[PDB]
RNA sequence: CCUGUCAAACUCCAAACUUACAGACGCCGUUUGACGCGGGGAUUCCGGUGCGCGGGGUA
RNA sequence: AGUGCAAGAGCAAAAGAUAGCUUGACAGUGUUCUUCCCAACGAGGAACGCUGACGCGAAAGCGUGGUCUAGCGAACCAAUU
RNA sequence: UUAGGCGGCCACAGCGGUGGGGUUGCCUCCCGUACCCAUCCCGAACACGGAAGAUAAGCCCACCAGCGUUCCGGGGAGUACUGGAGUGCGCGAGCCUCUGGGAAACCCGGUUCGCCGCCACC
């Protein structure tokens, strides 16, 4: 049963929601790979009327690239609980979000006969705190 | 097999109705025809229901009428037993009548005009403004009801 | 689901199995479809026609019934695909089928992909199919050379037990060679 | 009518019931008919092309050859004979 | 103006406010009267039933309703009863106030279409039918002839 | 939850009925030639009423 | 939601969004429906072909301008190819 | 069909939920990036190569009706409406009789947790 039910880290998105950049540089070094531009939608008063327009960057880290990052990111965070997703996710911080899920997730991401993950096989906030907490730190 | 008798004139009556009476071989007030009880024939008489008088006649009545008002497809010739015999598959009027009612043959198939041009009802009919259930003379009738009319117009 | 006014996708769309917009462009030709499908371990190739109550398969070939002819290698690779294509192609020919269009279903038209391999094979089997030569692999990769060389970077057998150690694109030739004359079910 | 465009008064006939909403199945858009075959004309709200003048929705014509993939269906408008260019998507076999 | 001009239900249903504008406000003050805090938990229930389909202008509704409830103070301002007028004036009515040229009238008011046999008014009382009298007065101000029907009340 | 009402430019529903085509019966046509085709000559393009359904209008 | 604009209608692995590429908003000539139900009537419009030349795509295929119904103009004369 | 591929009809098939199933025909998740190919950044996806592990997802199998849907019984209802007829009624609005058709809401009880086609396959 287990093994194919025990949590795992799938991507850690580190993004800097600026308002117009030179910031990419630090994300590249802080993560280890190129950042991605962040265009925005809708015209607004914060002199942000431009639809297509660089307004920040992000970086999606997977596998070791993600751990090797969290192995310093997490340490710089304290928070826990309430600050957790209903799906077992959590964002802290410059932002650093962590998407957590179980083994058969490719089922909801693939092209062919894709399917959404059943609620039972979904990850709960609790089941999440356990997995991470059980990896160099403390909850709440 | 029902006996159809037109009791209301053509003036003002819908054309699609009038044409039906015409397809059923009736072209004058007081003319009668004998129609089989089929789905097709049912629909037609229902559509004509308000300007006609119909029902199933008794053997005798049909006979009286046939004798009194039947005609060759052409000519004056009186249709009596001898005529019936020397001209039809049957041996006499009753033989013919029975066949009609049992819907085995038709006035045409026997070289007879599909129309029994009856006489006005002696003593008059019950009116052409109300149906039978209302004391009138329009619509479906009792075998006793039809016979009375048919006989009075013999 | 929600109400009377709710609209439920057709079944094969709920299942994410059939792309109906493409299916229509496919049926347009009026020709039989060369259905190229895959699996983690296998590769299927069917020749489908249209029918009163659903499609009709007039000829097929599955990477598994490949061994039935001497295949002693894995069945989810390029050489496998090609051959399965050639196998179905031939059976197809036997069935009186002469032309068909390539239905790669929900797969991507990536160059040198296995579906195109399935297509190259089917064509070589004698089946007439609208294609584009330079979207296909360069014969060698079809043979399975990309894998042989990959095992050159050995240190540990690419194949767990299986057959050989340095693998054999030759085994590929021997098989293609075989399918090109006589034998049962062809 | 306040206007005389083709779609005048076609709000009902050229609209789908909510559940038949969305792309139509390709099976009937590819059906093959033969000259002499009787077919019912009914535009499919979801199929933009291959249509005919709405006035003819409900007619039962007789296929008589085709033009390109579209068929040429003979019908009689009132008392006038007419040839309608229509695709299978908007046709159905009689009986 | 007279009821004569609007009492018949011969014109089309005219109620789409998305296409009609300048519609006068209803004069009907309220629809729930008496102890509306309480629910119909009364022994007796009399209703006023219209006997012919008619159009009743918000004018008459208010005048009929007032006349009845205003009288139901034979029971006192905060007496124990609840009175309901279940109909609402949805039908917009016009007047062509040029002779017959461009005669589509202009909105002048509203009315309620009541079908013969519907009950326009419903009262709820304890064996104390002064309400029967409140209605001899209410159907006095509406076009139709009416029926004063008693429902839960075998206390005769 | 409970409770009070509506729609010519609303519709989860939904007739009667009208309508395309075909079969069947009826009726009609093959000396009274129907259906249809071609040609000659018009008149006519102020209409009205009853009933059913209407839209406008206090009427 | 969006799809340039009335209203009604169409559309979700798209008819919408993003990206990239492209100029089929191409020349020639027709069939058919519409304009004008039935039922004659021009310009205009549309649907659907063919010939030629092209664009994109692995390909089936799609492109006869914009998802559909408005956005239009005779003879004579002039200019233009 | 001891798990497959392509479909037809396109909710009777949807939504939600319970139980069962894999040394193998198998499907998957899964393992992994030298290659074909790939991410405006990530072998996540796509593509390619492969079996150490698993039946927890998916999927296939058996089942539940709470919701949505389909059809049926009984009631609503031969009610509403309506094609044809009337020297029937009514000041009128309108109604009634005869004849031929005939609903919707809602309630109660069943049904429905897909059916079927081709191909392949201990
Ligand atoms: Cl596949
Ligand atoms: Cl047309
Ligand atoms: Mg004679
Ligand atoms: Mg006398
Ligand atoms: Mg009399
Ligand atoms: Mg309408
Ligand atoms: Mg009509
Ligand atoms: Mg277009
Ligand atoms: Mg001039
Ligand atoms: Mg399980
Ligand atoms: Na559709
Ligand atoms: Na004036
Ligand atoms: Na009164
Ligand atoms: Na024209
Ligand atoms: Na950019
Ligand atoms: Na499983």
């Amino acid at each position: 049963f287990h093994e194919m039910r025990e949590p795992r880290i799938e991507k850690v998105v580190v993004h800097m929601g600026i308002g117009h950049a030179n910031a990419e540089d630090i994300l590249g070094e802080i993560t280890g790979q190129m950042p991605v531009r962040t265009k925005a939608k809708r015209t607004v008063g914060e002199f942000d009327i431009r639809e297509g327009d660089p307004i920040g960057a992000k970086v999606t880290l997977r596998d070791e690239m993600a751990e090797e990052f969290l192995q310093t990111a997490l340490p710089l965070a304290e928070l826990a609980t309430s600050q957790f997703d209903d799906t077992g996710n959590f964002s802290f911080g410059l932002d650093v979000t962590v998407n957590l899920v179980r083994p058969g997730y490719r089922v909801a991401k693939r092209d062919k006969a894709s399917r959404s993950i059943p609620t039972k096989h979904r990850l709960n906030p609790a089941d999440a705190v356990a997995f991470i907490e059980s990896t160099y730190d403390v909850e709440v | 097999m029902h006996a159809l008798v037109q009791l209301r004139g053509e003036v003002n009556m819908h054309t699609d109705i009038q044409d039906t009476l015409e397809m059923l071989n009736i072209h004058h007030v007081n003319h009668c025809t004998l129609v089989p009880e089929t789905d097709a024939y049912r629909g037609m008489v229902a559509k004509v229901n308000d300007f006609v008088a119909f029902g199933e006649p008794s053997q005798e009545t049909l006979e009286t009428v046939l004798a009194t008002r039947a005609e060759p497809l052409e000519g004056d010739a009186d249709v009596d037993d001898e005529w019936v015999a020397e001209h039809t598959d049957y041996d006499d009027i009753s033989g013919l009548a029975f066949a009609l009612l049992s819907e085995e043959t038709t006035l045409r198939e026997q070289g007879l005009s599909p129309t029994l041009r009856l006489h006005p009802p002696r003593g008059g009919h019950d009116g052409v403004k109300h149906p039978v259930k209302e004391g009138g003379q329009l619509g479906k009738h009792d075998t006793e009801g039809i016979d009375d009319l048919l006989e009075a117009m013999r | 689901a929600t109400g009377p006014r709710y609209k439920v996708p057709m079944r094969r769309r709920r299942e994410a199995r059939t792309d109906y917009h493409q299916r229509l462009r496919l049926l347009k030709s009026g020709k039989p479809r060369l259905v190229a499908r895959k699996s983690n371990k296998h590769v299927r190739a069917q020749l489908v026609t249209l029918g009163p109550n659903g499609d009709d398969t007039l000829a097929s070939a599955h990477s598994s019934d490949l061994a039935e002819y001497g295949w002693e290698a894995p069945t989810g690779n390029m050489p496998s695909a090609y051959l399965t294509g050639l196998l179905a192609g031939l059976r197809a020919q036997e069935a009186g089928v002469e032309e068909a269009v390539l239905d790669i279903g929900l797969n991507s038209p990536t160059p040198g992909s296995k579906v195109f391999a399935i297509q190259e094979g089917a064509i070589d089997a004698g089946l007439d199919i609208p294609h584009n030569d330079d979207v296909l692999a360069d014969w060698q990769r079809t043979r399975g050379a990309h894998i042989a060389e990959y095992d050159e970077q050995l240190e540990e057998p690419l194949y767990s037990g299986d057959f050989d150690a340095a693998d054999l694109p030759e085994h590929f030739d021997e098989l293609r060679e075989t399918l090109l004359d006589g034998d049962i079910e062809l | 009518p306040s206007s005389n465009g083709p779609l005048e008064g076609t709000r009902g006939k050229l609209k789908n019931k909510p559940r038949d909403r969305g792309t139509s199945p390709p099976q009937r858009a590819v059906e093959e008919f033969d000259d002499g075959e009787k077919v019912h004309l009914k535009i499919d709200p979801s199929v933009p092309n291959g249509r005919f003048h709405p006035r003819f929705d409900g007619q039962t014509g007789t296929v008589e050859g085709k033009q390109g993939d579209a068929y040429k269906v003979d019908i009689v408008d009132g008392g006038k004979e007419k040839t309608i260019i229509v695709t299978a998507a908007h046709l159905r076999r009689q009986e | 103006k007279p009821g004569a001009m609007y009492r018949n239900s011969s014109k089309p249903a005219y109620t789409r406010r998305e296409y009609i504008s300048g519609i006068p406000g209803k004069k009907i003050a309220q629809f729930d009267m008496g102890n509306n805090g309480a629910g119909p938990t009364y022994p007796a229930q009399v209703e006023l039933v219209v006997e012919k389909p008619v159009q009743i202008r918000h004018n008459a509704l208010e005048a009929a309703r007032v006349a009845a409830n205003r009288y139901v103070q034979n029971s006192g301002a905060a007496a124990n009863y609840k009175f309901r007028i279940r109909k609402f004036p949805f039908h917009v009515i016009r007047e062509n106030k040029d002779g017959m040229r461009a005669p589509f009238g202009k909105p002048v008011g509203t009315a309620a279409r009541v079908h013969g046999a519907n009950h326009i008014f419903i009262a709820w009382v304890n064996p104390d039918p002064n309400v029967e009298e409140a209605w001899r007065r209410a159907k006095m101000k509406v076009t139709p002839t009416i029926n004063i029907d008693s429902s839960p009340a075998g206390n005769a």
